[PDB]
């Protein structure tokens, strides 16, 4: 999962 | 107009981005996801036109952020590019890029590609 | 390696990027053009990975450009993102956008794509 | 399914779309802007997924135009790459490189890129 | 010139591309990845501009793969938009886009940016 | 101008 | 090895 | 050249 979007 | 840009913004997708806009030139501020919370925010820095074109037209801006902070480092940085649109609802429109660190051999599937409009809720 | 990012670097151009990394994530310097006359140079700022993985990696970065400085105002804004890789031979492999500040009309054709690797040679 | 993906789609500046989804993976139809009339008209050519992963996943799909027809040549190719997701209201959505034919000094700022959503009016 | 774009090129990494450019403007042909085997061929479909301009520009392209055949199905499609240059040294430049099947949580990360140079060696 | 869009 | 485009 | 970016 990444931290820019949800 | 330095002015206009700054405030709170906020994308489709729930994350928030606070900025400032400083007259030589300057942006400096955070950006978070919907999750909110302390720790969902990263450090921002940026350039914008001081001295736009008048004419209808927007004010070209970009600005990078690293995913890293103090809890959780994702190896990748994002740079968004676009313009700044003033009146009633003011917006920015950009397109981005997330590049994330590779070895050699998977270097060819490095980066994302997609894009962001923002609506101002506060100064 | 981390701190191999300062220095100075030419793109396939003759463009020329000189860059300081701070030990904390900050990249800071100048871009001028090929030609090399005192303002052609353009202010940049931007942000890299301070603390990189351990397999063999390389580190992600990124920085922007508003091309506007004390003789010239071409209302644009380039960023370019990509990896830095070390070794004899150093190099930063970047893509990037360029969008000019347009009317709502001609809003579809304000942004360019391209790609460039700079090397300290 | 081919299908869904068969019909007349629109996209938010005003241009058309017309395209057929043949059983073993091909996109053939046109494509035109706003001003309508016959030309304006542009042959486009793609491929498609025949055999979409269940879920609510969306399917794969990607075409090319060439700006010449016999009224106009324009010397440049755009390529769309995105996707179609079917429901009550079907959309593709998609992303965009538009490359011009310059000479090798002017190589360097020969691509455009952009986004497009287009929504379904007929089969 | 103008067919010299039929034939046999490979790119940076080893994959070949085998086409067949129509004299109306159609592309089609083989695309497969290096080792070579076959059925790493997948099917490509495109178009060019047929009448270039006669001052020394380089001739607009583009063409679409959707990754199944009749042994893998890999749920994405990759478009490449470019131009290519004649000469004695003949190449084909151009930027990608990679775009998968995903569903509506994930469609931010669809898709993929890059670029590829082909030659006849 | 393109005929992309108007 | 992982995406039939390259390598 | 007619954008300060190259050359």
């Amino acid at each position: 999962c990444h931290p820019q979007n949800t | 107009a330095e002015a206009g840009i700054t405030g709170t913004w906020y994308n489709q997708l729930g994350s928030t981005f606070i900025v400032t806009a400083g007259a030589d030139g300057a942006l400096t501020g955070t950006y978070e996801s919907a999750v909110g919370n302390a720790e969902s925010r990263y450090v921002l820095t940026g350039r914008y036109d001081s001295a736009p074109a008048t004419d209808g037209s927007g004010t070209a801006l970009g600005w990078t952020v690293a995913w890293k902070n103090n809890y959780r480092n994702a190896h990748s940085a994002t740079t968004w590019s676009g313009q700044y649109v003033g009146g009633a609802e003011a917006r920015i429109n950009t397109q981005w890029l997330l590049t994330s660190g590779t070895t050699e051999a998977n270097a060819w599937k490095s980066t994302l590609v997609g894009h962001d409009t923002f609506t101002k809720v506060k100064p």
